[PDB]
C-alpha cells in the first residue's frame, strides 16, 4: 500500500442520475454519484468537508518533499528583474506604462510627460511618475486593477478592481491629477471620486466624448455557481450615485445573452453588440448618439442581420465607420459603413486573408491602417494606406513571436512590444514618415538570474492520427541531448480559436535548465495558429482531433528521441483541462505526470454553470440528442479507465473555493471519482485548492506543480 | 466576447 494512502473518503450519492435524449441510443441515464459537489463551498457542509479534507492530504504530500521549497526560493530568486510594457500615449499628453521592479504583487502604472520618455526604464528604476498602485488597494496585494480607461479630455480615468479575486468587480474613477503617493498605506484607494460602479462580471467602460460619463455592462445584484443571467448595459453620469445611471438595454427574453456597447473614436455613433454563446457571431444595431438621448428611447439601426458575423469598430471618418468583421470572412477582414446609407450594407477595405487570421486592426499617424496577422503561429505587422486599402509593406517581419501595438490615430509614432518563448519584451520604437519610416530598440526586459543565450525554440512539424501536419514550438537547452532521455513538460489548450503564441515564462525556462528538460507547445486544432478553419476542425464533433493532436506530438517527441517514453509531463489550463483530462483517460500510458488547473471536465453539466452555456457553441449541446453521442464518448468525467490496461499517471488538479469562470465543481467531482476508480494509486491524484494573480501565489502554485512533476516523474534538481 | 476559460 503506497505510504501517502488512503485517500480522504467521499460520499456518494448511488441514486443521483440524469436521463439525457440520445440519437442512437433513444436515451441514456447517466449516474452522478457527486452530484452534491455541484452544491457551492459556501452552501454545503458536504463540499466544505471535502474541500477541506482534499486541501490537507494534498499540502501534506506536496510540503513533505523538500524540493517544494527549493522550487520556491529558485523561483523567487529568479523572478526578481523588473518588468514594463510598452508607452501608452494618453489624452492628458502623458505616456503610461506597466512596472514591476520584481516580487511586487501587482504591476503599478506610472507614467511620464510625452517629451521626458527617454528618462523612464532605466538602471536608477521606472523614473517618470508613479500613478497608480494596486498593492495599495487591499492587505495581501489580491485586489487587482480589471481595467482602465482615460476620460477623452484627459482629467477622468475609470478603472475596475476585483477584491479577493472574485471575478466580480466594481468601477471607480479618479482624477488623472490625483495620482496614488508612495507614502500612502496599504488597505485603503486614496484620492478616488465618490464613483462606485458595482454588480459588474467583465471591463467594459466607454465614453462619451463630452467625458459626461461613460456605459458599462452589468448583472441584478449578488460564492454562487448558478448561470450568469439579465446582462444590461447602464449609462454612468460622472458624480452621480450609481442608483442615478440610466438604463440603456435589457432582453429579458434571452437572460443568457452577454451585451455590451463600443463608441466610435469620434464618440458620435455607438454600436450594440449581443452574444448569446462563445461563437464569433453577434446582433448587431447602431444609433447616431447626435440623434438620441441616451436611454431606451435610442433610433437603433441595424448593421447587418442577426448571428452571421461579429464587427468591432477599428476608426471612423464622419458617417463612415470602419470595422474588423468576419462577415463571409472567417479569418476577419476589414470593411466599411456608411451610417447616411445604412440600406448599402459594408463595403470591404482590406480583403480576407484565407491564409492568416487578422486580429487587430487599428490607424496610426492619421491614415497608417496597422493589421496584426496569425499566420505560422505567430504575429505579423502589415500597414496599409486607410484611403485606398493600398499595400504600404510589412514591418518588424525578422521578428518571430508576439507583439502587443500602442499608439493612437493623431500620434506619428507606435511602441511595439515584442515577446517570445526566448525574449522576454523588448520595446521598439516605429516612427512613421512621408515614404518609409523609422525603427528604434527603447528598452529592453533583462533577467539577471538567467542566460537567454543557453535556450532555444525549435519548429518541427509532425502527422497526427488523420495525416494532418501539425507544427510545433520546442524550448530546450542548446546542450540537453536528443538521446531519448529528457523530460518533457507539454502544455496545450485547443480550442475557441485562441493560440498557442510564443509566450515568456521565466518559469518554463527555469524548469528546462533544473530538470534539463524539454518545454513542447504542439499547435494543436482548435486553435487559430493556421486561421478560423483550424479551430473549425477542432470543436464539436471533431474535438477528438484536439485530444489525438496532442497526444501524437508526444509519440513524436519519444519516436524522435526528443524524450523519455517514462519522462511525459502535460498541462492545460480551463479549456485546456477537457485536453489533459480527455488525453489521461485516452493514453494514460503515454504520461507520467498531468497538470490540470481550472479545468473543464464534466462535457454534460457544463451550460448550468455560470458562463458555461456559451461553451455550447465549441462543445456542443448535452442536452440535444445528436450531440450528446459525440460529447458522451469523451467527456472525461464519464471516461474514466477500468484499472488493469491502465497504470493511471500522478495527476494534481489546480482550483479556487470560489471561481466564477470555470465552476470548481468539475475538479470537485473528477477527483472524487479518480480517486475512487483507483483507490490505491499507485500515483497519486490530488486537488490543490486556494481558498489577476499575486506574484506569491503564483510562485507557490508553480512551486507545488514544478516539485509534484519532479516527484512523480523522478527528476533530481540539478541547480 | 464571450466569456472564455482561458489558463
Ligand atoms: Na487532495
Ligand atoms: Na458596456
Ligand atoms: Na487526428
Ligand atoms: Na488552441
Ligand atoms: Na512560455
Ligand atoms: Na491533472
Amino acid at each position: 500500500f503506497p505510504g501517502w494512502g488512503p485517500y480522504p473518503p467521499v460520499e456518494r450519492d448511488e441514486t443521483s442520475a440524469i436521463t439525457y435524449s440520445s440519437k442512437l441510443h433513444g436515451s441514456v441515464t447517466v449516474r452522478d454519484p457527486y452530484s452534491q459537489l455541484e452544491v457551492p463551498f459556501e452552501d454545503s457542509e458536504e463540499t466544505k468537508a471535502f474541500v477541506h479534507s482534499q486541501r490537507k492530504f494534498a499540502r501534506t504530500y506536496l510540503d513533505e518533499n523538500p524540493d517544494r521549497e527549493a522550487w520556491l526560493e529558485t523561483l523567487k530568486k529568479s523572478w526578481n528583474y523588473r518588468r514594463f510594457s510598452a508607452l501608452k500615449p494618453e489624452s492628458d499628453g502623458h505616456y503610461y506604462f506597466e512596472y514591476n521592479d520584481g516580487l511586487q504583487s501587482q504591476l503599478s502604472l506610472y507614467r511620464v510627460r510625452m517629451g521626458e520618455e527617454d528618462t523612464v526604464l532605466t538602471e536608477s528604476g521606472p523614473g517618470g511618475e508613479l500613478f497608480f498602485n494596486p498593492n495599495l488597494l487591499s492587505l495581501d496585494g489580491n485586489a487587482a486593477l480589471t481595467g482602465f480607461v482615460m476620460s477623452p479630455c484627459g482629467n477622468y480615468w475609470a478603472y475596475g478592481v476585483s477584491e479577493h479575486g472574485s471575478d466580480w468587480m466594481s468601477i471607480y474613477v479618479r482624477k488623472t491629477s490625483s495620482p496614488h503617493l508612495p507614502s500612502q498605506e496599504r488597505g485603503k484607494d486614496p484620492g478616488r471620486m465618490n464613483d462606485k460602479i458595482r454588480h459588474v462580471r467583465f471591463f467594459i467602460v466607454s465614453w462619451t466624448s463630452d467625458s459626461k460619463g461613460f456605459f458599462y455592462s452589468r448583472y441584478p445584484p449578488e460564492k454562487g455557481n448558478a448561470p450568469a443571467m439579465n446582462c444590461m448595459v447602464y449609462y454612468h453620469r460622472i458624480g452621480e450615485d450609481q442608483e442615478s445611471d440610466v438604463l440603456v438595454h435589457e432582453d429579458p427574453e434571452h437572460p443568457f445573452w452577454i451585451s455590451s456597447v463600443q463608441l466610435t473614436p469620434s464618440g458620435r455613433y455607438i454600436l450594440f453588440a449581443a452574444s448569446r454563446d462563445a461563437s464569433h457571431t453577434q446582433l448587431v444595431k447602431i444609433a447616431d448618439l447626435h440623434e438620441n438621448d441616451i436611454g431606451t428611447n435610442m433610433k437603433w439601426k441595424n448593421l447587418h442581420d442577426p448571428w452571421e458575423a461579429r464587427f468591432t469598430i477599428v476608426g471612423d471618418e464622419g458617417s463612415k465607420i470602419y470595422f474588423m468583421t468576419n462577415l463571409k470572412a472567417k479569418n476577419y477582414k476589414v470593411a466599411t459603413f456608411d451610417a447616411n446609407h445604412p440600406d448599402e450594407g459594408l463595403t470591404t477595405l482590406i480583403a480576407e486573408d484565407p491564409n492568416a487570421f487578422l486580429v487587430s486592426a487599428s490607424i496610426h499617424a492619421q491614415d497608417k491602417l496597422l493589421l496584426v496577422y496569425l499566420r505560422n503561429a505567430s504575429h505579423e505587422i502589415h500597414i496599409r494606406d486607410l484611403t485606398t486599402g493600398k499595400p504600404l509593406g510589412r514591418i518588424f517581419e525578422d521578428l518571430l513571436g508576439q507583439f502587443m501595438v500602442s499608439g493612437r490615430r493623431q500620434d506619428n509614432d507606435i511602441f511595439v512590444l515584442f515577446s517570445s518563448f526566448l525574449s522576454p519584451g523588448t520595446v521598439y520604437r516605429y516612427t512613421f514618415g512621408e515614404e518609409k519610416g523609422y525603427r528604434s530598440l527603447f528598452r529592453a526586459i533583462s533577467i539577471p538570474g538567467l542566460n537567454l543565450d543557453d535556450f532555444m525554440t525549435e519548429s518541427v512539424f509532425y502527422p497526427s492520427k488523420d495525416g494532418t501536419s501539425v507544427h510545433m514550438f520546442i524550448t530546450r537547452p542548446k546542450d540537453v541531448l536528443l538521446d531519448g532521455t529528457s523530460p518533457v513538460l507539454q502544455y496545450g489548450y485547443g480550442g475557441f480559436s485562441l493560440a498557442m503564441l510564443p509566450t515568456f515564462s521565466l518559469s518554463t525556462l527555469l524548469f528546462c535548465k533544473i530538470y534539463r528538460a524539454i518545454y513542447a507547445i504542439p499547435n494543436i486544432r482548435g486553435g487559430s495558429e493556421y486561421g478560423e478553419s483550424w479551430h473549425r476542425e477542432g470543436m464539436l464533433d471533431k474535438k477528438q482531433n484536439v485530444f489525438d493532436d496532442f497526444n501524437a506530438a508526444t509519440e513524436w517527441l519519444i519516436a524522435n528521441k526528443y524524450a523519455s517514453k517514462d519522462r511525459i509531463a502535460i498541462r492545460g489550463g480551463a479549456n485546456g483541462g477537457v485536453l489533459t483530462t480527455a488525453c489521461a483517460n485516452q493514453a494514460p500510458g503515454l504520461y507520467r505526470c498531468v497538470i490540470t488547473i481550472e479545468g473543464i471536465i464534466d462535457m454534460l453539466r457544463f451550460p448550468k454553470f455560470t458562463f458555461g452555456a456559451s461553451w455550447r457553441s465549441e462543445y456542443g449541446d448535452p442536452e440535444d440528442p445528436e450531440d450528446f453521442d459525440f460529447i458522451f464518448k469523451y467527456s472525461p468525467y464519464h471516461n474514466i479507465p477500468p484499472p488493469g490496461d491502465t497504470v493511471m499517471p500522478a495527476m494534481l488538479f489546480f482550483t479556487a473555493a470560489y471561481d466564477d469562470r470555470v465552476s470548481p465543481l468539475h475538479t470537485f467531482k473528477h477527483v472524487a471519482a479518480l480517486q475512487h476508480n483507483f483507490p490505491k494509486g499507485p500515483n497519486p491524484c490530488l486537488m490543490r485548492i486556494d481558498l489577476g494573480k499575486s506574484t506569491q501565489e503564483m510562485l507557490e502554485e508553480t512551486a507545488d506543480e514544478y516539485s509534484f512533476i519532479g516527484k512523480s516523474m523522478g527528476l533530481t534538481m540539478q541547480t | 466576447i464571450g466569456v472564455i476559460g482561458s489558463v
